[PDB]
C-alpha cells in the first residue's frame, strides 16, 4: 500500500484522502475554518451591527 | 426545609429506584436481543430480580490479605458517593423549569465526572498485584483520554451558549431543537460516552479471567453492589448530560402546548401538569438514549488497548480541533456571535 | 410485533422520572407559591429580589408602603 | 442456676413461628432468586453448561448471570473431569469464595470419577475435593437436568431455615 | 524457540563429566532452596531441604551405569525445571516430604509380633 | 581478608560433620583435612556463598578445594 | 498466483465517507434491532420442555 | 447568627492537620492521597470566600490531572521509601525546623501594611477583631458575569495568553523529546 | 441551606449506610487461601493528558464570555489554537506502540 | 491570609525536612503552588474583580506544566523503562 508523497500536491491530496484519509478530512475542515473566516468582508456586505451597551452616560 | 426534603428524598427514591430496574431492563433488552427472554421469574411479575439481587449478594464480605481493607472498603463507595449520586447535585435538567440546583451548570458535572477517574485507578491500586496494577493504569489511561474528548466537546457545544448555568443552555435550545439538529457530533459524544463511563463495546479492563482469574480485584460483598450500582448510576447519569446538552430536553409539543394548554386550562390550577409532560419528554429522550447502549452492548466486541489510543490522539481529537475551528468560524462568517 | 415484557421496565423507568419530574414542579409551586420559579440572574434578583423581600412577598403594585423606608437592609460580614 | 426445664422438643419443623418464617423467607428468596455461579467449566459438561446459556433453556429466565471470579460467586458448577493435576487449584479456587457456598457436580465424570475413574490422572470423584450439595448425574446431562439439579438446588435453599435455626429451632 | 530457565538435552560420554554436570546441578538445586521455601511457604525450614536433597542425592550415590545416570540426570534437572518457577504446587509440592509423625498414630514398630 | 576466614570458620564450624574444629586449620584442604564429600564440598561452597550474600560462578564453585581458594574469591568484592 | 496490485478506484470520496461515519456499523445496528422485533426460543423449563426423542437415554 | 456557620470559615484547622499528614504518612501514596483532600479543603475555603468557580476549576483541573497523574506515576517505578519520620530521622527536625516556623510567622507579620516596627506584626493577627467589612447595593451593574471578566482581561492581557500557549507547546513537546527516545 | 447542601451532606451517610449493613450479618470466618515492567505509551499518554486539559481550562474562560469580545477574541482565539495544533501536528509523527519481532529479509546462499 | 501562609510555610519546611519519598517532597512542591493562590484569591477578593486573579488563572495553567515536566522527568531520574542496573 503506499503512503502520500508530497512532489506532486495534486496527486498527494488525492493518495492523502484515499489511503490515510482521517487527517485530510480534519485539515479541510482546518482549512474551512479562516479561509470561509476571511471570504466574509464582502459577503457580509454590511449586513448587521450588533449595538449593545452599557450604561450611556452622556455629554453636556 | 420540610417540602424540600421530601422534595429530596422523592428525588433520591427516584434514581435509586430507577438505577435498580435499570440493570433488570437491559438484561430484558439484551436477552430479546438475544432472541430470548430476560428475567421472567423473579416472584410476582418479574420485574424484580435485581431488587432480590441487592438483597442477595449483602451478605457475603470477603477481605484480602494483600491489601488494606481501608482503601477498597471505601473506594467503591468513592465512585458511589460522588460519581453516581452527587452528580445529581447539578439536577441535569430536573425536567421542568425548576431544578434542587442553584446555578452554574455544566462544569459542576465536568468536574464530578473528572473526580470519578481516580476512585477507578485507586481501585485497581489494591492488591499490589504485579499483574493488576498495570491494567489498571490501562484502564484509567484510557478513561482520562476519553474524558478529554468528552470535555473538548460540550464546552465547544456552549460556545451556542455562552451562559454557564444550568437551564440557559435549555431555555436556548427550544428554538432550534439546537442539540442534534444544527449538529451530529452528538454521534461522537455519543462514543465518547461509551469510554468515560465505561459500560461499554470495550470492556477493557474486564480482562475477566485473562488475568489470574479475577479482573478488577474480585471485592465482592458490598462494594461489589456499590462499584455495579454506581456504573450504572454513571450511565443514567452521563445519558441525562447527553439529553442534557447535546441531545435536548424540552420536547417540541410542549412549545406547542401554546396551542394545546390554552385549549386545556383556564389559568394555573396549581401547574399541575406541564411539569409531568416535561418530565415525560425528558425521560423518553433518555430512556431512548439509553437503548443504544444496551446495543452496543451486544453489537460489536471489545477494543483492543492500542487501537482504544489510536482512537483518542491520532482520529477523534484532530477531528475535534477542527470542528471548533469552524464553530468558532461559522457563526463569525454568516451572522454573528451569542450572548449571556 | 412489540416485546409486550420487555418494555414494561422502559415503562417504569418512564414513570419513575415522569413523577419525579411532577414532584419537583409541584413542590416549587408550593415553595414559592402559585408563581414559576426564578433562574439565577446573577447580581440582579440580589437587588431585585432582596428588594421585594425589603417591601412585600410575591409581588405587588403601589405607590410605597415603606416605613422607615421600610427598614433598609445592610449586610455585614466577618475579614477572611 | 443448677436447674433444668428444658424438655423434649421437636425437630426442626414447625408452623407457629412469628416473622422467622416471613424474614428468612425473604432474605432465603432473595439469596435463592439471583443465584449465579462461577465456571469452572473442564470439558464436554461445559459445553452443555454454555447449552443452558443458549436461548432454548435460558439461564436469564431463572436468574444464572455467571460471573469468571470466584469471590464474586455462589456456588461452583464443577463440570466436565477432574484431573489428578487440577484438583490443588479446585479446591484453592474453592476456599477463595464467600461462606454461603454450594457445589454442583455437574456430570457423571464430577461425582464418582464417572466413565474414566480409572485413570492414572483423574480424581475419583469430586467428593474426594469440595463438599457437594446437589449431584448431577450422567454424561453430558441434559441442559433439562442441569436446570432440574439447580431448581432441586433452590428447593434445597428454601429450607435452610437459617434464621431460625438462629432462634435453635 | 524458547526455554524456561535453560533445560538443555545432551548427555555427555565420560562419567567424570557427568560428575560434574550432576554436581553443579546439586549447587543450583540447593541454592535455590529459600527461594522454595519462599515460593511455597512450608512449615519446616530450609535447613530440612537441604538434608533432604542430600537425602536425595544419596539416594543414588552406588548406582553404576553413566547410561542410567543419564536420565537420573535429565529427572534432576527437569525437576529442578519444574520447581524453579510455579509449575509446581504445594499440594504437588509436598509429594518429597513425610514431615508429620502424628498422621499416623500407633504403628508397625517392625517388629514381627506386631504384623499381627 | 582479615575477619573474613572469621566468619568462614564460624560458619564450618557451624556447619556439622566436622567434630574437631582443633583440626580446622584455616589454610588447609576441606576433602582431605577433614573427609568432605565432593557432595557436601560445593554444598559448604553454596553455604559460604549464602553467608556473604555473594553469587559466584560455576568455575570459581569449580577450583574450590581449599579455604584460602576461598577466601581469594570472597576477596573480590 | 493473483498478483493483485490494487492501488486504485475502489472509490472516488465515497469511500472517506463510509470510512468516516459507521455506515458498515450502523448496518450491523440496524441488523441486531431488526432481530429484536422477532420470536425468542426460551422454553419454561419447569412447565415445559424440550424434545425428547425415543432413543433419548 | 448560626453559631457554627460563622466558624464554617475557620477551616484553616482542617488544613493544618491535613498537611501534618501530607509530610509524615505511613506509604508514600497515603501522603498523595491526602494531598487531595487539602486540594478539595482548599475548594470548600475557596467556594466560602465567594469563589466557588475557582472551587470548581480546582476540582476540575489538579485532582482532575495533577493529581491524577501523581496517583498515575506512584503505581509504577516506585521509589524505596524510608519508613516513617523514626525518632532517629526526626533528629535534627525540632532543632531547625521551631526556628522556622517562628522565623515564617515572622514573614507572615512581614506582609502587613506599613509599620516600622514590631506593631504591625500583632496588627495582622488581630485584624479580625476590630472590622467586619460592609456590602453594598448594586449601583448600574448592567450584565451578570463571573469569570467572563477574566476572559475579558485574557482580552486586554492577550500577550501572556498567547505566551502560555508556548508553554502548553512546551509541556507536550518536552515530554515527547525525554521519554519517547526516538529509532 | 436548603437547596444541595443536603444532598451532599445525605449521601455520604447513605453510603455508609449501605455500607454498613452488611459488616455485622455477612459470615465472615476467613480460613485461609484469601519490580515491574513498562511501556512508553503507558506512560506519555497520561503526561500528555494534562495540557490537553488545562488548555480546554483555557479556552473555557472564553467560550464563557463570546461576546463582549467580538471580531478580535475570534482572532486572539483562533492564533491559539493554531499554536496548539501545531503541537499535534509534532505528535501525530510518533505516539504508537512498536511490535519489536517481526523480521522478513531475503535468504542467500553461497 | 492565616490560611496561605500556613500551608505555604507546612510545604516549605515539609520540604525541607523530608528524608524520605521524594515524591512527598514533589508534591509538597506542588502544593506551595495552592498555597499561594489562597494568598491571592482573597487578595483579590477584597480588592476588586479581575486583576490578581487573572495571575491567579495564569499560575493554575502553568502549575499544570509544572507537574507534568517534573513527573516526565522524574521517570528519567534513572535509566529509562527498564533495564538491569545494579
Ligand atoms: C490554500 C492555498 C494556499 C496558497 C497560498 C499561496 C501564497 C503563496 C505563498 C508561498 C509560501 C507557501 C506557504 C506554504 C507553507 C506550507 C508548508 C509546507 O508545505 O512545507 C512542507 C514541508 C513538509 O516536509 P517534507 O519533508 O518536505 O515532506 C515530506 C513528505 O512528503 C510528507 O509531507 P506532508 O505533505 O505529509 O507534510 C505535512 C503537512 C501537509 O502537507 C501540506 O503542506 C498540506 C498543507 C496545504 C496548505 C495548508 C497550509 C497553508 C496555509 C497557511 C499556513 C498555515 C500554517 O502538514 C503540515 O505541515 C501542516 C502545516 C501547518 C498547518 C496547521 O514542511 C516542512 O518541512 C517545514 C515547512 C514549514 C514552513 C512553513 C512555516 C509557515 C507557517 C506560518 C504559521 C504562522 C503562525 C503565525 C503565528 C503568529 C503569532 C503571533
Ligand atoms: C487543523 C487541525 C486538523 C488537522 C491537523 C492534524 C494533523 C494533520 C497533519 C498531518 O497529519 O500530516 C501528516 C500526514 C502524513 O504523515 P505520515 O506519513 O502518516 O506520518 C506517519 C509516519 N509514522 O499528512 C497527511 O496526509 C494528512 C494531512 C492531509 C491534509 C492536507 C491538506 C488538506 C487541506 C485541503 C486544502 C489544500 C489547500 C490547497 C487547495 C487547492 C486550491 C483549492
Ligand atoms: C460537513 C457539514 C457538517 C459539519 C459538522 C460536522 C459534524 C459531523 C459529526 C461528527 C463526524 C463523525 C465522525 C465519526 C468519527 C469516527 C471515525 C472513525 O471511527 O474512524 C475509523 C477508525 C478505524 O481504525 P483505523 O484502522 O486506525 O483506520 C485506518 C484504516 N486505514 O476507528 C475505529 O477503529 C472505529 C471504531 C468506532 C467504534 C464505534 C462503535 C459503534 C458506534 C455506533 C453507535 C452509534 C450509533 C447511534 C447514534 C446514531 C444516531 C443517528
Ligand atoms: S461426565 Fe461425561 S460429559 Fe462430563 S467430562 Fe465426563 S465423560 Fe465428558
Amino acid at each position: 500500500a503506499n503512503p502520500g508523497f508530497w512532489n506532486g500536491p495534486f496527486r498527494y491530496l488525492r493518495w492523502s484522502a484515499h489511503n490515510r484519509p482521517h487527517l485530510f478530512f480534519a485539515f479541510a475542515i482546518g482549512i474551512a475554518g479562516p479561509v470561509a473566516a476571511l471570504t466574509l468582508t464582502p459577503l457580509r456586505r454590511k449586513y448587521l451591527y450588533p449595538d449593545h451597551s452599557p450604561l450611556p452616560q452622556s455629554y453636556p | 426545609m420540610i417540602i424540600n426534603i421530601v422534595e429530596i428524598l422523592i428525588f433520591l427514591v427516584c434514581v435509586l429506584f430507577s438505577v435498580a430496574y435499570l440493570t433488570v431492563a437491559e438484561r430484558k433488552t439484551l436477552a430479546y436481543m438475544q432472541r430470548r427472554l430476560g428475567p421472567n421469574f423473579v416472584g410476582y411479575y418479574g420485574l424484580l430480580q435485581a431488587f432480590a439481587d441487592a438483597v442477595k449478594l449483602l451478605l457475603k464480605e470477603i477481605v484480602l490479605p494483600k491489601e488494606s481493607n481501608y482503601i477498597i472498603l471505601v473506594i467503591s463507595p468513592l465512585i458511589t458517593l460522588i460519581t453516581a449520586l452527587i452528580g445529581w447535585v447539578v439536577i441535569p435538567l430536573g425536567p421542568g423549569i425548576t431544578l434542587g440546583e442553584l446555578n452554574l451548570g455544566i462544569l459542576f458535572s465536568l468536574a464530578i465526572g473528572s473526580l470519578g477517574v481516580f476512585g477507578s485507578l485507586l481501585s485497581g491500586w489494591s492488591s499490589n498485584s504485579k499483574y493488576s496494577l498495570l491494567g489498571s493504569i490501562r484502564s484509567t489511561a484510557q478513561l482520562i483520554s476519553y474524558e478529554l474528548i468528552l470535555t473538548s466537546i460540550f464546552i465547544i457545544i456552549i460556545m451556542f451558549v455562552s451562559s454557564l448555568n444550568i437551564t440557559t443552555i435549555i431555555e436556548t435550545q427550544r428554538v432550534v431543537w439546537y442539540c442534534i439538529p444544527l449538529l451530529p457530533l452528538l454521534l461522537i459524544f455519543f462514543i465518547a460516552s461509551v469510554a468515560e463511563t465505561a459500560r461499554p463495546p470495550f470492556d477493557l479492563t474486564e480482562s475477566e479471567s485473562e488475568l489470574v482469574a479475577g479482573y478488577f480485584t474480585e471485592y465482592s460483598g458490598s462494594p461489589f453492589v456499590f462499584f455495579f450500582l454506581a456504573e450504572y448510576s454513571n450511565i443514567i447519569l452521563i445519558s441525562a448530560f447527553n439529553g442534557y446538552l447535546l441531545l435536548g430536553g424540552y420536547l417540541s409539543f410542549n412549545y406547542s402546548y401554546l396551542f394545546n394548554i390554552l385549549f386545556n386550562d383556564y389559568s394555573y390550577v396549581s401547574f399541575l401538569f406541564e411539569g409531568l409532560i416535561n418530565s415525560s419528554a425528558y425521560a423518553i429522550k433518555l430512556v431512548f438514549l439509553m437503548f443504544s447502549f444496551i446495543w452496543v452492548r451486544a453489537a460489536f466486541p471489545r477494543f483492543t488497548y492500542d487501537n482504544l489510543i489510536n482512537f483518542c490522539w491520532i482520529i477523534l481529537l484532530p477531528l475535534l480541533f477542527g470542528i471548533f475551528l469552524i464553530i468558532p468560524s461559522t457563526l463569525y462568517i454568516f451572522d454573528s456571535f451569542p450572548t449571556l | 410485533a412489540i416485546p409486550f415484557e420487555a418494555l414494561l421496565p422502559y415503562g417504569i423507568i418512564f414513570g419513575l422520572l415522569t413523577a419525579g419530574g411532577g414532584a419537583m414542579q409541584v413542590l416549587h409551586v408550593y415553595r414559592n407559591g402559585g408563581v414559576r420559579d426564578r433562574f439565577a440572574i446573577d447580581q440582579w434578583d440580589s437587588q431585585m429580589m432582596e428588594r421585594d423581600l425589603r417591601l412585600n412577598g410575591g409581588q405587588g403594585r403601589k405607590q410605597v408602603d415603606q416605613a422607615t423606608a421600610p427598614e433598609a437592609f445592610k449586610h455585614n460580614h466577618v475579614w477572611k | 442456676p443448677t436447674d433444668f426445664p428444658l424438655p423434649s422438643q421437636q425437630k426442626p419443623n414447625s408452623a407457629v413461628d412469628y416473622t422467622l418464617t416471613t424474614l428468612d423467607a425473604v432474605a432465603n428468596w432473595a439469596r435463592q432468586g439471583s443465584f449465579w455461579p462461577v465456571t469452572f467449566g473442564l470439558a464436554c459438561c461445559a459445553v452443555e453448561m454454555m447449552h443452558v446459556s443458549a436461548p432454548r433453556y435460558d439461564q436469564d429466565r431463572l436468574g444464572i448471570i455467571f460471573r469468571a471470579s470466584p469471590r464474586q460467586s455462589d456456588i461452583m458448577i464443577v463440570a466436565g473431569t477432574l484431573t489428578n493435576k487440577m484438583a490443588p487449584v479446585l479446591r484453592q479456587v474453592y476456599d477463595q469464595m464467600p461462606e454461603p457456598r454450594w457445589v454442583i457436580s455437574m456430570g457423571s465424570c464430577a461425582n464418582g470419577g464417572g466413565y474414566y475413574h480409572f485413570s492414572y490422572s483423574v480424581v475419583r470423584g469430586c467428593d474426594r475435593i469440595v463438599p457437594v450439595d446437589v449431584y448431577v448425574p450422567g454424561c453430558p446431562p441434559t441442559s433439562e437436568a442441569l436446570m432440574y439439579g439447580v431448581f432441586q438446588l433452590q428447593r434445597k435453599m428454601r429450607n435452610t431455615k437459617i434464621t431460625r435455626m438462629w432462634y435453635r429451632k | 524457540i524458547a526455554t524456561a530457565f535453560a533445560e538443555t538435552v545432551k548427555f555427555s560420554g565420560s562419567k567424570q563429566e557427568l560428575q560434574k554436570r550432576t554436581l553443579a546441578l546439586y549447587r543450583q538445586f540447593l541454592r535455590g532452596a529459600p527461594t522454595f521455601a519462599d515460593l511455597y511457604e512450608v512449615q519446616f525450614s530450609i535447613p530440612t531441604i537441604r538434608t533432604k536433597i542430600r537425602q536425595e542425592f544419596e539416594r543414588h550415590r552406588f548406582v553404576d551405569d553413566l547410561s542410567i545416570q543419564n536420565v537420573l540426570y535429565a529427572k534432576g534437572h527437569m525437576e529442578y525445571q519444574e520447581c524453579i518457577n510455579f509449575w509446581k504446587q504445594q499440594a504437588q509440592f509436598l509429594k518429597y516430604f513425610p514431615e508429620e509423625d502424628d498422621i499416623q498414630g500407633r504403628h508397625q514398630p517392625s517388629n514381627f509380633v506386631d504384623k499381627f | 581478608r582479615p575477619d573474613a576466614e572469621k566468619r568462614i570458620a564460624a560458619v564450618l564450624e557451624s556447619f556439622d560433620k566436622i567434630s574437631n574444629p582443633a583440626a580446622i586449620t584455616p589454610t588447609a584442604s576441606f576433602a582431605k583435612d577433614l573427609n568432605l564429600d565432593s557432595l557436601d564440598t560445593v554444598e559448604v561452597v553454596v553455604a559460604i556463598e549464602e553467608e556473604f550474600g555473594i553469587e559466584i560462578p560455576d568455575k570459581e564453585a569449580d577450583e574450590i578445594k581449599s579455604v584460602n581458594q576461598a577466601v581469594e574469591y570472597i576477596l573480590a568484592q | 498466483r493473483p498478483a493483485t496490485w490494487e492501488e486504485s478506484e475502489e472509490g472516488a470520496l465515497s469511500k472517506a465517507t463510509k470510512y468516516f461515519l459507521l455506515a458498515e456499523m450502523f448496518r450491523g445496528l440496524y441488523v441486531v434491532l431488526e432481530q429484536f422485533f422477532r420470536a425468542p426460543y426460551t422454553i419454561y423449563y419447569p412447565f415445559e420442555k424440550g424434545p425428547v426423542s425415543p432413543r433419548f437415554r | 447568627m448560626y453559631l457554627t456557620y460563622y466558624f464554617i470559615e475557620i477551616t484553616i484547622f482542617l488544613a493544618i492537620l491535613c498537611t501534618i499528614f501530607i509530610i509524615s504518612a505511613k506509604n508514600p501514596m497515603v501522603s498523595i492521597l491526602y494531598m487531595i483532600a487539602l486540594f478539595v479543603i482548599a475548594a470548600m475555603y475557596l467556594y466560602l470566600i465567594g469563589l466557588g468557580i475557582f472551587s470548581l476549576l480546582y476540582i476540575m483541573i489538579y485532582i482532575g490531572a495533577i493529581a491524577v497523574l501523581f496517583l498515575f506515576i506512584i503505581t509504577l517505578l516506585d521509589i524505596n521509601s524510608t519508613e516513617l519520620s523514626v525518632k532517629s530521622n526526626i533528629r535534627d527536625l525540632p532543632l531547625v525546623l521551631i526556628s522556622l516556623i517562628v522565623l515564617t510567622i515572622s514573614g507572615l507579620m512581614i506582609y502587613s501594611n506599613d509599620s516600622i516596627l514590631i506593631n504591625k506584626l500583632l496588627e495582622a493577627f488581630g485584624n479580625d477583631y476590630n472590622t467586619i467589612i460592609t456590602q453594598d447595593w448594586f449601583n448600574i451593574e448592567n450584565t451578570t458575569l463571573l469569570t467572563t471578566i477574566g476572559n475579558v482581561l485574557l482580552t486586554n492581557n492577550a500577550f501572556i495568553l498567547l505566551v502560555l500557549a508556548i508553554v502548553l507547546l512546551l509541556g507536550i513537546i518536552g515530554p515527547i523529546s525525554i521519554t519517547m527516545k526516538h529509532k | 441551606m436548603n437547596t444541595f447542601i443536603i444532598f451532599i451532606i445525605l449521601i455520604p451517610i447513605v453510603g455508609f449506610a449501605l455500607l454498613a449493613v452488611n459488616i455485622l450479618l455477612a459470615v465472615y470466618k476467613p480460613y485461609n487461601e484469601k519490580r515491574l515492567a513498562f511501556n512508553a505509551a503507558f506512560i506519555l499518554v497520561a503526561i500528555l493528558f494534562l495540557p490537553f486539559d488545562l488548555e480546554i481550562s483555557t479556552l473555557l474562560p472564553y467560550v464563557m464570555s463570546i461576546y463582549l469580545v467580538s471580531n478580535y477574541g475570534f482572532t486572539i482565539v483562533l492564533l491559539f489554537l493554531l499554536i496548539l495544533i501545531i503541537g499535534f501536528v509534532y505528535e501525530i509523527n510518533t505516539n504508537a506502540l512498536k511490535i519489536n519481532k517481526h523480521n522478513k529479509p531475503n535468504t542467500d546462499s553461497l | 491570609m492565616f490560611i496561605g501562609t500556613i500551608i505555604l510555610v507546612l510545604s516549605f519546611l515539609g520540604f525541607v525536612f523530608n528524608r524520605r519519598n521524594i515524591i512527598l517532597a514533589f508534591i509538597c512542591l506542588e502544593t506551595m503552588l495552592l498555597g499561594i493562590n489562597l494568598i491571592l484569591l482573597r487578595n483579590s477578593v477584597l480588592f476588586d474583580d479581575i486583576s490578581g486573579s487573572l495571575f491567579a488563572i495564569v499560575i493554575i495553567i502553568l502549575a499544570g506544566v509544572e507537574s507534568a515536566i517534573g513527573l516526565s522527568l522524574l521517570v528519567s531520574y534513572y535509566r529509562l523503562r527498564g533495564v538491569i542496573n545494579s
